[PDB]
């Protein structure tokens, strides 16, 4: 389940060092670097909102088996999939990445709904 | 579950067109062929996956009579010479032009609007 | 001279894309690949 | 089950931009953000 589902992707998509994105914030769900494990601001409540007691079932004669997949490497996953989708954009899941402003980006998600791209430049302040 | 998830295919794969992401196949669909195997199907998917790219100059928009240009369709693209209308897809380079772009608001609204000329079809049939 | 060895999981090659205002990428070149999907 | 829809939107929310009506969330899709949780995945819809 957690590999038809959480990687989606053979590579490891990266954020630029300099972060500008056009005035908007994407700091609270990307992974900050300064905390221990990889996580970023909505994982860390993601982690603490959900919930030894497997070692005494173990003992018990229920042994509960350590998953494949370690929570930090899906951390990394996701950290990727969001890096490739601000990036990249759309073109990271169709085929080789392109490099893609996601100012121009959001211009081509709004084509394909039926709003004119002239919307966004103009009102991409608000 | 698994036959369910075959049936669809046959009707959104083989049958149609199936714009939506990973279901026919990694890359766009094209078409399907399905093939018989035993207790079983099997599922030829042909996809468009782009290979090679050039990194190129873009801008936002064009500035010409004094009003933003924009583009209809495809992307405004620079090989550091003339700019181009390219499609997101594949690299065409088009002259801009009138038919091209389309002109709403105005060049002071638009952030990073490059300056250049607009072809315009109408100004050489003049001296015809 | 080879045996079992073992190692971290790894997570896929290292891809840094380049982000910029004014850079794209247009594709110049394509392919057309035949994917095989087997169902019961 | 569970999984193979998280797969479906992954693919269809995340990755691409899917047309489908409210299947991405109210609204039209724009882009779709995934975020680690224990034992599952959960999906920032961003709908207009």
């Amino acid at each position: 389940n957690t590999q038809e589902v959480f990687a989606q992707v053979k590579q490891i998509y990266k954020t630029p060092p300099i972060k500008d994105f056009g005035g908007f914030n994407f700091s609270q769900i990307l992974p900050d670097p300064s905390k221990p494990s990889k996580r970023s601001f909505i994982e860390d409540l993601l982690f603490n909102k959900v919930t030894d007691l497997i070692c005494a079932q173990k003992f018990n004669g229920l042994t509960v088996l350590p998953p494949l997949l370690t929570d930090e490497m899906i951390a990394q996953y996701t950290s990727a999939l969001l890096a490739g989708t601000i990036t990249s954009g759309w073109t990271f899941g169709a085929g080789a990445a392109l490099q893609i402003p996601f100012a121009m980006q959001m211009a081509y998600r709004f084509n394909g709904i039926g709003v004119t791209q002239n919307v966004l430049y103009e009102n991409q302040k608000l | 579950a698994s036959a369910n998830l075959a049936a669809t295919k046959m009707s959104e794969c083989v049958l149609g067109q199936s714009k939506r992401v990973d279901f026919c196949g990694k890359g766009y669909h094209l078409m399907s062929f399905p093939q018989s195997a035993p207790h079983g199907v099997v599922f030829l998917h042909v996809t468009y996956v782009p290979a090679q790219e050039k990194n190129f100059t873009t801008a936002p928009a064009i500035c010409h009579d004094g009003k933003a240009h924009f583009p209809r369709e495809g992307v405004f693209v620079s090989n550091g010479t003339h700019w181009f209308v390219t499609q997101r897809n594949f690299y065409e380079p088009q002259i801009i032009t009138t038919d091209n772009t389309f002109v709403s608001g105005n060049c002071d609204v638009v952030i990073g609007i490059v300056n250049n000329t607009v072809y315009d079809p109408l100004q050489p049939e003049l001296d015809s | 001279s080879q045996s079992i060895i073992a190692y971290t999981m790894s997570l896929g090659a290292e891809n840094s894309v380049a982000y910029s205002n004014n850079s794209i990428a247009i594709p110049t070149n394509f392919t057309i690949s035949v994917t095989t999907e087997i169902l019961p």
